[PDB]
């Protein structure tokens, strides 16, 4: 019935502007609340950035904002905005917006948050993951390694969904040259070797890459 | 900029045990708290606020309790859906809310050896001009574990970039990932690549190789 | 959390002033058996639109507060809120009351003196109740009796003044007799015709 | 017509206008002032020592009074700019307890029906100005939608000094001096 749609999310170079989009619906912006941003960096935990009012102009900021962050909602179109000015590698998270009431739970305890859209500062540019395969050598185990791709994330399934059980996809991480990498393994038996063709399926939702992975061992 | 101050930072638990979580305010914050969980890929969902107010429909074993700096969570009688990061959050200055750290709630199983295996770059990325080798430990308890790298019995250092996946749904184990990134010019330079791992659950180290 | 919490206002869809009021009244009888909200915006001296609890919708009281009326009423979620202020803005703040502004007591000062025409004072007193009644030698007097109103003093304190108008005997006693909560004795005070 | 109960209180006197602009956040329990809000310093000064032992978080009355903001923009484009009508405030001086001379007293200066709420209440002992010995109520409100207001004058009674209480309001051509005269102004 009522839910919050983020949008506006994704790759931006650093020192450049960045606006979130946040419509409510099932509701239209009114008193007795606080619209909000939360970001929360990769494995990290929630850090509150500012409010504005339900029902007035009355805006805040958290102390390390520095004047970077506009807090906004246009009532005619029932959106919460957030513009960010000056982005770094610091700004690297997924942004939440939520309807939360804050100093006004006596009067209504309604806790509403957004799915969260992921912002990424760096200069770096858009393309796929070159997919190398993790064949054993001379029960058993094979897998796939993604390398040099931007920006996260990436989807690794193993034999079009029908393999799950064993299936271990590591969480990416930054190398040195701002690109993403992860590697997926299967726990497979080993009289299974030769026998099923095991291929991993991955996807590149951000340049449309989709490239599948054979074991030849 | 009223501080929050988590505790402990993460947790170990079987289900039936009674949890308590700590949050600390650098001031009295009068009333102005509010318990969040967030489980994996998931926004956090309110528990409690007002120090001890039970959110509608959150189970009857979530609990608050605290005044002024001191406050606690308690779960009476853990169930399986609990394991996830919760939070602390003051709205007492709502010009400047703060969360506090997080704690981990996981689950509590026996000890399990990590299953080593190493794997040889490809002769694909050689014709490109990297060289990779992956180490992989799976399915083990706790995630306290090291790997090293050894090219020509030499030891490694800035060479290793590892990864972790999250206490599996079915058998709560961990699987780490330890990977040597070098150029084709320093890969053919050399010939025997080892890895080797320790760890809780094994009587020694033990240890995988190959010859380039 | 035992803090007093306000009621709310919703957001509208010789120099020169424009004035917006909005009062969260709150109306109790019996203690917290029967109460009642209502809540006004004022522009200038005019009520414009209003949420009364025994209605439990907005309605516009004149023309300017029919876009506000019709629009809070569209939104599902300020009604259920309005509708709840009841029990967390009047019955939570009445809770503290009870403990605090319905028990401050403050006992009057009683005084008589001329300016025939008898003046009793009844001074600094809290709650508003009371009676104040005069007599001569045990008799009532009312037909020659004028009263102030009651005296707000803005302090948290009333006064009133009863005056007399007396035909003085040399045998004559007359007698201020003031009732009120903060007294377990009614107070009596006398004054007596000299020359 | 009015509303009959046993106990009226206003949990929230909300106001904002456009002169100045200014604002004014109260709560009255049976007609007389709990606490204001003071919106310059984000502070809840309390009007009575026994509800000292509270809290009331300023907050609440900084989000109002922007509400009311927004609201009064909107109503002055929705009305066609009517602006407020200045309305006559009516004087009354008398003492907080019977005139002794050798006893201490505080005199009150009562300005009703003032609207809107811009009003300067000031002392003159013999015709000039007294700063000591002042204080003053916030804008209580009437159900007319009027305010009054109540200014004190704490003094060591004399014969020959004369006070006044001089008001300024945009409804009077001139000041009005209300002088402090007992010969029974509040028994008519
Ligand atoms: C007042 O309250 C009582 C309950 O406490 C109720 O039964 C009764 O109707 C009321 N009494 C009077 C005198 O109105
Ligand atoms: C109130 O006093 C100020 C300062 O002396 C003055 O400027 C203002 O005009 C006065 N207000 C009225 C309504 O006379």
């Amino acid at each position: 019935q009522v839910q919050l749609v983020e949008s506006g999310g994704g790759v931006v170079q650093p020192g450049r502007s960045l606006r979130l989009s946040c419509a409510a619906s099932g509701f239209t912006f009114s008193s007795s609340y606080w619209m909000c941003w939360v970001r929360q960096a990769p494995g990290q935990g929630l850090e509150w950035m500012g409010c504005v009012y339900g029902g007035s102009d009355t805006t805040y900021y958290a102390s390390w904002t520095k004047g970077r962050f506009t807090i906004s909602r246009d009532n005619s179109k029932n959106t919460l905005y957030l513009q960010m000015n000056s982005l770094r590698a610091e700004d690297t998270a997924v942004y939440y917006c939520a309807r939360d009431p804050l100093n006004y739970y006596y009067y209504g305890e309604l806790n509403l948050w957004g799915q969260g859209t992921l912002v990424t500062v760096s200069s770096a540019s858009t393309k796929g993951p070159s997919v190398f395969p993790l064949a054993p050598s001379s029960t058993a185990a094979l897998g796939c390694l993604v390398k040099d791709y931007f920006p996260e994330p990436v989807t690794v399934s193993w034999n079009s969904g029908a393999l799950t059980s064993g299936v271990h996809t590591f969480p990416a991480v930054l190398q040195s040259s701002g690109l993403y990498s992860l590697s997926s393994v299967v726990t497979v038996p080993s009289s299974s070797l030769g026998t099923q063709t095991y291929i991993c399926n991955v996807n590149h939702k951000p340049s449309n890459t989709k490239v599948d992975k054979k074991v030849e061992p | 900029d009223i501080q929050m101050t988590q505790s402990p930072s993460s947790l170990s638990a079987s289900v039936g045990d009674r949890v308590t979580i700590t949050c600390q305010a650098t001031e009295n914050i009068y009333s102005g708290l509010a318990w969040y969980q967030q489980k994996p890929g998931k926004a956090p969902k309110l528990l409690i606020y007002y120090v001890s107010t039970l959110a509608s429909g959150i189970p009857a074993r979530f609990s608050g309790s605290g005044s002024g700096t001191d406050f606690t969570l308690t779960i009476s009688s853990l169930e399986p859906e609990d394991f996830a990061v919760y939070y602390c959050q003051t709205y007492h200055d709502i010009s400047e809310v703060t969360f506090g750290q997080g704690t981990k709630v996981e689950i509590k199983r026996t000890v399990a050896a990590p299953s080593v295996f190493i794997f040889p770059p490809s002769d694909e990325q050689l014709k490109s001009g990297t060289a990779s080798v992956v180490c992989l430990l799976n399915n083990f308890y706790p995630r306290e574990a090291k790997v090293q790298w050894k090219v020509d019995n030499a030891l490694q250092s800035g060479n290793s970039q590892e990864s972790v996946t999250e206490q599996d749904s079915k058998d709560s184990t961990y699987s780490l990932s330890s990977t040597l990134t070098l150029s084709k010019a320093d890969y053919e330079k050399h010939k025997v690549y080892a890895c080797e791992v320790t760890h809780q659950g094994l009587s020694s180290p033990v240890t995988k190789s190959f010859n380039r | 959390l035992p803090y007093p919490q306000p009621e709310l206002p919703y957001p509208q869809p010789s120099p020169e002033d424009f004035v917006y009021q909005f009062k969260g009244m709150c109306y109790f009888t019996n203690g917290t058996e029967r109460v009642r909200l209502v809540s006004r915006s004022i522009y200038n001296r005019e009520e414009i639109v209003r949420f009364d609890s025994d209605v439990g919708e907005f309605r516009a009281v004149t023309l300017l507060g029919l876009p506000a009326a019709e629009y809070w009423n569209s939104q599902k979620d300020i009604l259920e809120r309005k509708r709840a202020a009841v029990d967390r803005v009047c019955r939570h703040n009445y809770q503290l009351e009870l403990r605090t502004t319905l028990q401050r007591r403050v006992e009057p000062t009683v005084t008589i003196s001329p300016s025939n025409l008898l003046v009793c004072s009844v001074t600094d007193f809290y709650p508003a109740q009371i009676k104040v009644r005069w007599f001569r030698n045990d008799q009532e007097e009312t037909a020659g009796v004028v009263s102030t109103p009651l005296i707000r003093n803005g302090d948290w304190t009333f006064q009133i003044l009863v005056m007399l108008e007396m035909t003085p005997q040399r045998g004559d006693v007359y007698t201020c007799h003031v009732e009120h909560p903060s007294l377990q004795s009614p107070i009596t005070v006398e004054w007596r015709a000299l020359e | 017509e009015d509303i009959v109960a046993d106990h009226v209180a206003s949990y929230g006197v909300n106001l904002y206008q456009s002169y100045g602009p200014s604002g004014q956040y109260t709560h009255e329990f049976d007609g007389d002032e709990q606490f204001y809000v003071d919106l310059g310093r984000k502070e809840t000064v309390w009007s009575l020592p026994v509800l000292r032992q509270f809290r009331f978080d300023p907050q609440f009355a900084l989000t109002n009074i922007a509400v009311l903001k927004h609201n009064l923009n909107s109503l002055i484009k929705r009305s066609n700019s009517t602006a407020a009508t200045n309305e006559v405030p009516e004087v009354t001086v008398f003492s907080k307890s019977p005139v002794t001379l050798g006893q201490p007293n505080i005199l009150i200066c009562l300005v009703d029906n003032i609207f809107p709420p811009v009003v300067n209440i000031t002392w003159l002992s013999n015709g000039h100005s007294v700063t000591e010995g002042v204080s003053e109520t916030s804008f209580l409100s009437k159900s007319d939608h009027s305010f009054f207001k109540i200014s004190y004058l704490t003094l060591l009674p004399s014969a020959e000094e004369s006070y006044d209480c001089k008001v300024e309001h945009w409804g009077l051509d001139k000041p009005l001096l209300k002088h402090w005269e007992p010969e029974l102004e509040v028994l008519f």
